[PDB]
RNA sequence: UGGCGGUAGCGU
């Protein structure tokens, strides 16, 4: 019956995180199914960089406080989850933080070896009550998929572990928010042409595009065994 | 080669233990009770499977048997290790064995809550619902009209 | 491969000695080094036991006849051995 | 916080000693994560008085129940406090209001 | 007086909306009610139970 | 290993039946055995092309609330016995047959006058019984090329046939596929426990092979999802 | 790699 090709029409980037993708044109049954096959695929299997393993100065563990600083390391670790980051070319990268003085100690203070992209420097860190007392951390950036609990990453025990390397659950997804509304769409004089629309809310690390034609990539790739068969 | 070579295998968790426990399970029933055995049904045996978590999952059905709510009661469990124990777990242990219950020779195993209610939606009917006064073949073609 | 055992209990009865019957065969399987007659799909001894009652080739009687045909044989292969 | 409370929270925590409750207003000159200094007004100093208050708040505590008893601050530097208003919230505690 | 602040959050004054399954992707027939509720976590862990 | 995800390596097919299967695929990814079934299920039941029979006209039968003498099926009876029928055409999607019939005995699918490019899948399909000898049926069968199921009620006056006299509409059922069912279940890979293993039952009208349709659908998807490959 | 009583609390 010779079905039509959906192509990828448009990008809607209102803002550095919301985005609106228009797909088109596709069938009456199609719709709904590529709406909810993306979507899981988008929410479940994206990849992105997160923080999993913080040393700080002078803090042996944890559960512990520091001088100088409104709030707890736990709280630290809490602020360092949130954090969005994007490496471009490796997978492991080691950054630096070091500030002095009263005020918000921000992702902005993070120095960057340039590869390195901070996406949001707004995002506060912490708070120096103390213009004498200083805070020095290095923090590391991971490559992954899902969500990997500290437990598991804990297993590895090759080099045991240095007391003060606190470990941090890691977040992956870059993706927070996905919804799909399809809908009539007007090509040519065939009235049951339709319009997929994809809305999404991510933390600013994946292009809407990018994401969507990952998606695609593993769908088919998991749809290459089923087109096979014996 | 020896027992405190198997204890140091299992200490250290590889897959060939896992597997080794895959085949022992394989059916060797497990008996669950619970603390306040009241009536015959209280204790019964299972088939039990591998499963993650930190919970033992029960059949819904054999809930009502135990008058057990999920609402935080704990379940005791117990290995027999003999073939003679084995096969009265098979036997009359067993859960499947145990349908009338012997104080009054009602089932015990009774469908409630959720599964009935369900039912209930899949059995009542509407008067102006969509594909009103169709004719079908089968419930081949009810379920692919419905779906 | 076996949930419910009622059509065993009605081809032995009481659902007593069947248990019994089944141990023997069992421990017959496992620590007597026999041959399981009916085909094992991996499964252990009990079950094959609880197959075999069902099938009606075991059963109490054609056990301990065919155990007094083995202790005789046996017998009669040890005299001739120490004659 | 609770999205549905019934308003005593706040009397709960504050008659509950999880909190630190300021005992002279005044302004706080050093907040931290361990203690608070607070400089009281020019109405609640006794002559011959530093009028200087230093609270020191109890950091991963054990309690009766195996269970963890932190205190946070809750104020910033510079803001005025008078007495009987939140400093540190304790466990359960957010803005001096209880949150279980 | 919930009707009123329902109303003015421009939220359905019935206090049930049209829920999509995740699953499926399909539609559920009934509006179920869904809301913020304040939950709390009983101190009868499991891992210190088994 | 962001970009590897795990495919099903032990494809299990169980022919229950010439038309029913029973499809086991793992190990899947977590939460890709649901979202792969419900493509699947929604493609293979409402958008697959298939040859069914559109419309029916009986010589002496104008409306469904009518009787004919010699046969004791009712009219609703014939229509659904014609529903039932399968039949493969490949010279064109359009294709009027002729079946005409007197005597006592059941008349089935072989009956039908058989053209070279039409194919009837089963033969011993009865279509009706005629009681009478001298009664005889004669009905003109229309069978068209088309997708999913098209109810009567969609085309009861879209369709703007005009009521030609006897011109009964009948239900097409140009799918293949008669029940498809989904269940996942838990699935282990060494200390993973977690994995999703689908299991498909699934029953076709004969046309065509049960993993040949799964295939078609396979094929189908990847070709929607060909603009935004790799 | 040592358990015997008592006290208080928790779930049916
Ligand atoms: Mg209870």
């Amino acid at each position: 019956t010779e079905f039509l090709k959906p192509r990828l029409v448009d990008i809607e980037q209102v803002s550095s995180t919301h985005a609106k993708v228009t797909l088109e044109p596709l069938e009456r049954g199609f719709g709904h199914t590529l709406g909810n096959a993306l979507r899981r695929i988008l929410l479940s299997s994206m990849p992105g960089c997160a923080v999993t393993e913080v040393e700080i100065d002078g803090v042996l563990h944890e559960y512990s406080t520091k001088e100088g600083v409104q709030e707890d390391i736990l709280e630290i670790l809490l602020n360092l989850k949130g954090l969005a980051v994007r490496v471009q070319g490796k997978d492991e990268v080691i950054l630096t933080l070091n500030k002095s003085g009263i005020g918000p100690v921000t992702a902005a203070d993070i120095t960057h070896d340039g590869d390195v992209e901070i996406v949001k420097p707004q995002h506060v860190i912490c708070h120096l009550t103390d213009e004498n007392a200083s805070i020095s951390m290095r923090i590391k950036v991971q490559r992954g998929r899902g969500y990997v609990p500290a437990s598991t990453r804990i297993h590895s025990e090759e080099d045991e572990r240095p007391i003060g390397r606190l470990l941090v659950d890691a977040c992956y997804s870059p993706v927070e928010r996905i919804a799909y509304n399809v809908e009539a769409a007007r090509v040519e004089q065939r009235t049951d042409l339709d319009k997929l629309v994809i809305e999404m809310e991510t933390n600013g690390t994946i292009d809407p595009e990018e994401a969507i034609r990952r998606a695609a990539t593993i769908l088919a790739e998991q749809l290459e065994a089923f087109v096979d068969l014996r | 080669t020896t027992i405190k070579a198997a204890k140091k295998m299992v200490e250290r968790e590889e897959a060939v233990v896992w597997d080794i426990l895959d085949e022992v399970i394989r059916e060797h029933p497990v008996l669950l009770n619970r603390a306040p055995t009241l009536h015959r049904l209280g204790i019964q045996a299972f088939e039990p499977v591998l499963i993650e978590g930190k919970a033992i999952q029960l059949h819904p059905l054999v809930c009502a048997a135990y008058n057990a709510d999920f609402d935080g009661d704990q379940m005791a469990v117990h290995v027999p290790l003999t073939l003679e124990a084995q096969l009265e777990a098979r036997a009359l242990m067993m859960s499947t064995n145990n349908i009338l219950s012997p104080a009054n020779g009602e089932p015990i195993i009774v469908p409630s809550q959720d599964v009935v209610l369900g039912l209930y939606y899949m059995t009542r009917d509407c008067v102006n619902a969509k594909g009103e006064g169709m004719v079908l073949t089968g419930p081949k073609e009810a379920e692919r009209l419905y779906r | 491969a076996r949930v419910t055992v009622q059509d065993a209990v009605e081809k032995i009865g009481n659902r007593f000695d069947l248990v019994l019957v089944a141990a023997r065969r069992a421990r017959q399987m496992q620590v007597g080094g026999k041959d399981p007659l009916v085909p094992e799909e991996n499964d252990k001894t009990t079950v094959i036991a609880l197959r075999e009652i069902e099938e009606g080739l075991i059963n109490n009687q054609i056990l301990d006849v065919r155990e007094r045909q083995e202790q005789q044989e046996q017998e009669a292969a040890e005299l001739q051995a120490v004659t | 916080k609770p999205l549905v409370g019934t308003g005593m929270e706040r009397a709960v925590a504050v008659d509950s000693g999880v909190t630190a409750v300021a005992k002279r207003g005044g302004v706080v000159q050093y907040v931290d994560a361990s203690r608070i200094v607070i400089k009281v007004n020019e109405d609640e100093m006794y002559p011959g008085e530093a009028g200087i208050d230093i609270y020191n708040l109890t950091k991963y505590t054990r309690s009766n129940q195996n269970t963890c008893i932190n205190q946070m601050p809750c104020v910033s530097l510079g803001e005025p406090v008078e007495r009987g208003d939140v400093l540190a919230d304790g466990p359960s505690t957010d803005l001096g209001e209880l949150a279980l | 007086e919930i009707k009123e602040l329902l109303k003015l959050g421009d939220l359905p004054t019935s206090g049930q909306i049209r829920l999509y399954d995740g699953r499926t992707g399909e539609q559920f027939e009934r509006p179920v009610t869904v809301g913020y509720m304040y939950m709390l976590k009983l101190n009868h862990l499991v891992d210190d139970k088994m």
